[PDB]
């Protein structure tokens, strides 16, 4: 299934319009989630890991289709022990500084 | 559970699976015939009307006659706070009561406010990922671990496995922390990957809570 995410770099990000691919009804974990907004930092915007690391701050934000959000923080190391549905994500907003 | 072992069948007759339709996603414990207790983190952003409660289970991967699946009826927080993964507890009232039996059995807590001292040993559980690689277990795993209070939280129990790359993974969130025959733990989160060896794994203090945990379930 497609997800929709977004790109927001500095504040001055926001211009592109694009989805992620996931499996229906897998359950993977934040890492696994880790991956794949740190491949997309990447190839859309070539933010590499060592970018990533010298930000100011890194956060991405899992929009819920039962109307929540998690807000995870890319340079804080701490990852919940769950297994996430990845037919539950509505979308996923990236932030860089 | 990575660098753990296969517990023997229904050793621990209080473990529950919690499950979607992609199956186990967190673990639980049975505190009352008609109540589990999980992570506060587990359903925050699931569909609480879409979760199975198996008690009973041994192998995932089996179908098990020895298994009794319920629906949440009602959840109960008592103040999380997700950002700072504070009071990350949670009790599902199922949608009747189990069958107490030789593999459906209630757990014990301990008293309010005990604490854990540093070294005490411990022992952890639950059917998440075998290895930072690798899927999450058939069988249910345990594995022995030390409370640790260096590199710790006060609001936490965090557990520790000396020289040797072993501890919770993604899927144990949810299930007990067995201490002297207690539930003194809710698996909670872990720091730098899973099983790093350096930084301990974190649960919920389930004696923070107690008082709290009666009154829900009398
Ligand atoms: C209590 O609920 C269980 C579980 O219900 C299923 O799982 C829920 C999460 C939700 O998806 C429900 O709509 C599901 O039906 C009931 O167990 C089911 O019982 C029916 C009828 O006995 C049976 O056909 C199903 O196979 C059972 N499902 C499972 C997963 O075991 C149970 O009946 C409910 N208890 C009472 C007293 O109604
Ligand atoms: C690994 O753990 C098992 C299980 O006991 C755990 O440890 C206790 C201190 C307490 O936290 C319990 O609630 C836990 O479940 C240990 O098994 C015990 O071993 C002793 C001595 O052999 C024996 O007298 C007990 O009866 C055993 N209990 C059970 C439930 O089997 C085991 O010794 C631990 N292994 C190591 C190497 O530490």
């Amino acid at each position: 299934v497609q997800v929709p995410y977004t790109i927001t770099v500095n504040g001055t990000s926001q211009n592109i319009l694009s989805n992620l691919t996931f499996n229906k009804n897998q359950n993977i974990s934040y890492k696994d989630l880790e991956g794949k907004v740190k491949s997309v930092l990447e190839s859309n915007r070539g933010i590499t890991d060592v970018d990533l690391r010298l930000s100011k701050q890194a956060k991405y934000t899992v929009n819920f289709k039962n109307g929540t959000k998690k807000v995870i923080d890319l340079k804080s190391g701490i990852y919940t022990a769950n297994l996430i549905n990845s037919s539950d994500i509505k979308s996923i907003n990236i932030n860089v500084d | 559970i990575v660098g753990g072992r296969r517990a023997r069948p229904h050793a621990w007759p209080f473990m529950v699976s919690l499950q979607l339709r992609g199956g186990h996603f967190c673990g639980a414990t049975l505190i009352a015939p008609n109540f589990v207790m999980s992570a506060a983190h587990c359903v925050a952003n699931v569909n609480v009307r879409a979760v199975r409660v198996v008690l009973g289970a041994h192998n995932l991967s089996r179908r098990e006659p020895t298994r009794q699946v319920f629906a949440v009826q009602r959840i109960f927080e008592n103040g999380y706070d997700p950002v700072n993964l504070l009071n990350d507890i949670v009790i599902l009232q199922l949608n009747g009561s189990a069958t107490i039996n030789a593999n459906v059995q209630v757990a014990q807590l301990p008293a309010q406010g005990r604490r854990l001292g540093n070294g005490v040993q411990c022992l952890a559980m639950g059917w998440g990922l075998l290895g930072r690689n690798r899927g999450i277990a058939s069988v249910l795993q345990e594995l022995n671990v030390t409370v640790v209070t260096s590199l710790c939280r006060r609001s936490n129990v965090c557990t520790l496995v000396r020289g040797r790359q072993a501890g919770v993974c993604f899927g144990d969130s949810g299930s007990p922390l067995v201490c002297n025959g207690l539930i003194h733990g809710i698996a909670s989160f872990v720091r730098g990957g899973c099983a790093s060896g350096l930084y301990p794994d974190a649960f919920a203090p389930v004696a923070q809570f107690v008082n709290w945990i009666d009154s829900i379930i009398q």
